């Protein structure tokens, strides 16, 4: 189990970003926030749902009531640029985290991503096996979220998706990959992959 | 103050076990619970154990049965054993202390830099290659399945194809093998005229693959 986090937050230097940490009665717990940047120790920006290290920039607030903590940056600086992460206590698993929430602060425009899905080939087939495949390129900033359909319902076995690569020209890339058996494949009338990128949502679709 | 450090092998087979450790500076070994924690992709940010200098321990449930964690504060270091490892445990380990207290209030406050552990194929294998069939353009390709180690080469039409052509970076599989796709863009106009064909060649492996990608 886990708290509820947007996948990604993006802002223009200098403008708010508020990243919420949803859970069943959290406001009654004391959330405390992680900021972790690759290659280097995580920090503490918040504890006690409001409380600032020292050390901590005064931009970084946090707020906790009801099912939501909110982490608020205010004037987000380039130097924000990380992952963030919920945490508060759980009466089973000791300690319980968000789902964490990639803030970019923007570097460039922003760019939708170019989305194409392969079905299996004949010759994977006939080897039994089946794989398809979403590839997903030229999109800013780098963070996606993508959903495999089945028909219409929700795909939860078989999918592999890379984390976001920049790309030569700055942009970003990923792939996702959905194995299935061969019978699955010609089960269904169709698959689509779902990708998300901030706000919009394109679905590429393919059939037996 | 009291800074962290992680030291990890780096790179690990699948079934193996996983041994870190971190090494302690500044202050003592005291008023601290040691911890072990992982980020991932899949995982998220997962606690995985702590540890009281008194030998005192808990992990996660979840991992219980393949943790040990231990401490010896003649040597300010602690450690983590992860059993029966497999691509899933693939992940930035990170060290950290946690302060005595209600575990209601309970942070992880210091951490070290984190490790990054790859857990992969206890062996090499080359690639299967399929082909990936087909404004006025089309994007057709070939995919790139279960090899192991990095690196592969695509080209295609032996290099003299190359514009329209993206290669995109593998994905690590839980089967501990890599996977990736090379596609290119090319006009509609083409298709039953033109041929394309990719060359796919992975040297560990000391193999070479050529597919011709048609539409049906
Ligand atoms: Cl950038």
């Amino acid at each position: 189990y886990e708290l509820t986090q947007p996948p990604s937050v993006s802002v223009s230097p200098g403008q708010t970003a508020s990243i919420t940490c949803s859970g069943d009665k959290l406001g009654d717990k004391n959330a405390c926030w992680y900021q972790v940047k690759p290659g280097q120790s995580p920090v503490v920006v918040i504890y006690q749902d409001s409380k600032r290290p020292s050390g901590i920039p005064e931009r970084f607030s946090g707020s906790n009531s009801g099912n939501t903590a909110t982490l608020t940056i205010s004037g987000t600086q380039a130097m924000d640029e990380a992952d963030y992460y919920c945490q508060a206590w759980d009466s089973f698993s000791t300690f319980v985290f968000g789902t964490g929430t990639k803030v970019t602060v923007l570097g460039q425009p922003k760019a939708a991503p170019s989305v194409t899905l392969f079905p299996p080939s004949s010759e994977e087939l006939q080897a039994n096996k089946a794989t398809l495949v979403c590839l997903i390129s030229d999109f800013y900033p780098g963070a996606v979220t993508v959903a495999w359909k089945a028909d219409s319902s929700p795909v939860k076995a078989g999918v592999e998706t890379t984390t976001p690569s920049k790309q030569s020209n700055n942009k970003y890339a990923a792939s996702s990959y959905l194995s299935l058996t061969p019978e699955q494949w010609k089960s269904h009338r169709s698959y689509s992959c779902q990708v998300t990128h901030e706000g919009s949502t394109v679905e590429k679709t393919v059939a037996p | 103050q009291v800074q962290l450090q992680e030291s990890g092998p780096g790179l690990v087979k699948s079934s193996e076990t996983l041994s870190l450790t971190c090494t302690v500076s500044g202050g003592s070994m005291g008023g601290y619970y040691w911890s072990w924690l992982r980020q991932s992709p899949v995982k998220g940010l997962e606690w995985i154990g702590y540890i009281f200098h008194t030998g005192h321990t808990n992990y996660n449930p979840s991992l219980e049965s393949r943790v040990t964690v231990s401490v010896d504060t003649s040597e300010n270091q602690f450690s983590l054993r992860l059993r029966s490892v497999t691509a899933a445990d693939t992940a930035v380990y990170y060290c950290a202390s946690l302060p005595r207290g209600q575990l209601v209030n309970a942070f992880f406050d210091n951490w070290g830099q984190g490790t990054l552990v790859t857990v992969a194929s206890a062996s090499t294998k080359g690639p299967s290659v399929f082909p990936l069939a087909p404004g006025g353009t089309a994007a057709l390709g070939c995919l790139v399945k279960d090899y192991f180690p990095e690196p592969v080469t695509v080209s295609w039409n032996s290099g003299a194809l190359t514009s329209g052509v993206h290669t995109f970076p593998a994905v690590l599989q839980s089967s501990g093998l890599y996977s990736l796709s090379s596609v290119v863009t090319v006009p509609s106009s083409s298709l039953g005229t033109q041929t394309y064909i990719c060359n796919v060649n992975h040297k560990p492996s000391n193999t070479k693959v050529d597919k011709r990608v048609e539409p049906k």
